[PDB]
């Protein structure tokens, strides 16, 4: 069945992507997972009034107190996502950069490859900051849960929900950040992205990550075949839930954006 | 459009 020939540049592969992977983002699954079980505090938001206690205690990032804060908690939320967003965008651009042979597509398609994998990515990843009662926040200074969220008025409430469904069901394959990195690397190589002019050589970057991350697959998991083909099938609901976020954005909108994401969101799909 | 992604790539 597997042998043992040049696999050694699949390993060689998997280990650069990792330890680019480990240092593009900051807090790691394995990070995360020690935070949401105890080994290691975060001020936990479950209450409007531990909203308005959290912001205190916790220091954002994106917030100065002398500047204007809108009295609207969904609003002042909003506002952080965005910031982590725009952040978010440019760990993913020095990421995907590191990726081998990357650099040298068109730049007009690492544009295009940039523009439609950076929120699925950003949705895989969340996960590992996810379990079932919230999701980790502000460099796992803050937890913020479920229920909470839903709370929210209007359709903010219904923001994360599709996320928090997502990160349960795909969390269940017990990836690590070894799998995490080949498996987002697939993902910015996506050669059947809208708007691509040169494919083939985009085709043959996602062929060798995605005979690495089987071959991850087989090597980190013996205890579940198939776990392949399950992963590329989540690949699916990540576009699903991109389309259900930017029906939602449109809601709130007719009712603004930093020019990153705006530019990420113009003519998309 | 397409310019501040097309900046950080550019980096
Ligand atoms: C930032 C932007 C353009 O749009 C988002 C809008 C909302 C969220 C949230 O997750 C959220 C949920 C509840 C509240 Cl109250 C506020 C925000 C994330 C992203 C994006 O897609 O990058
Ligand atoms: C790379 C990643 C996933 O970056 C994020 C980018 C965007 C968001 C959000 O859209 C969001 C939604 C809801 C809340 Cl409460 C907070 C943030 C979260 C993390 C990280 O940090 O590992
Ligand atoms: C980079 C990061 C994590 O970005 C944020 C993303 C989301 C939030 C929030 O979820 C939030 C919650 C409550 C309030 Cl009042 C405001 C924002 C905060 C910061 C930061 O800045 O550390």
């Amino acid at each position: 069945m597997q042998l043992n020939p040049e696999s050694a540049d699949l390993r060689a592969l998997a280990k650069h992507l990792y330890d680019s992977y480990i240092k593009s983002f900051p807090l790691t699954k394995a990070k995360a997972r020690a935070i949401l079980t105890g080994k290691t505090s975060p001020f936990v938001i479950y209450d409007m009034n531990s909203l308005m206690m959290g912001e205190d205690k916790i220091k954002f990032k994106h917030i100065t107190p002398l500047q204007e804060q809108s009295k609207e908690v969904a609003i002042r939320i909003f506002q952080g996502c965005q910031f982590r967003s725009v952040e978010a965008v440019q760990e993913i651009t020095e990421y995907a950069k590191s990726i081998p042979g990357f650099v040298n597509l068109d730049l007009n398609d690492q544009v295009t490859l940039l523009k439609y994998g950076v929120h699925e990515i950003i949705y895989t990843m969340l996960a590992s900051l996810m379990n079932k009662d919230g999701v980790l926040i502000s460099e796992g200074q803050g937890f913020m849960t479920r229920e909470f969220l839903k709370s929210l008025r209007k359709p903010f409430g219904d923001f994360m929900e599709p996320k928090f469904e997502f990160a349960v069901k795909f969390n269940a394959l017990e990836l690590d950040d070894s799998d995490l990195a080949i498996f987002i690397a697939v993902i910015i190589l996506s050669g059947d992205r809208p708007g691509l002019l040169n494919v083939k050589p985009i085709e043959d970057i996602q062929d060798n990550l995605l005979q690495a991350l089987e071959l991850q697959l087989k090597l980190n998991h013996p205890e579940s075949s198939q776990l392949f083909a399950k992963l590329l099938q989540k690949m699916t609901d990540l576009r699903q839930i991109v389309t259900e976020h930017v029906q939602l954005l449109q809601v709130i909108k007719k009712t603004s954006l930093h020019p990153l994401l705006q530019e990420i969101y113009k003519d998309l799909y | 459009r397409h310019k501040i992604l097309h900046r950080l790539l550019q980096e």
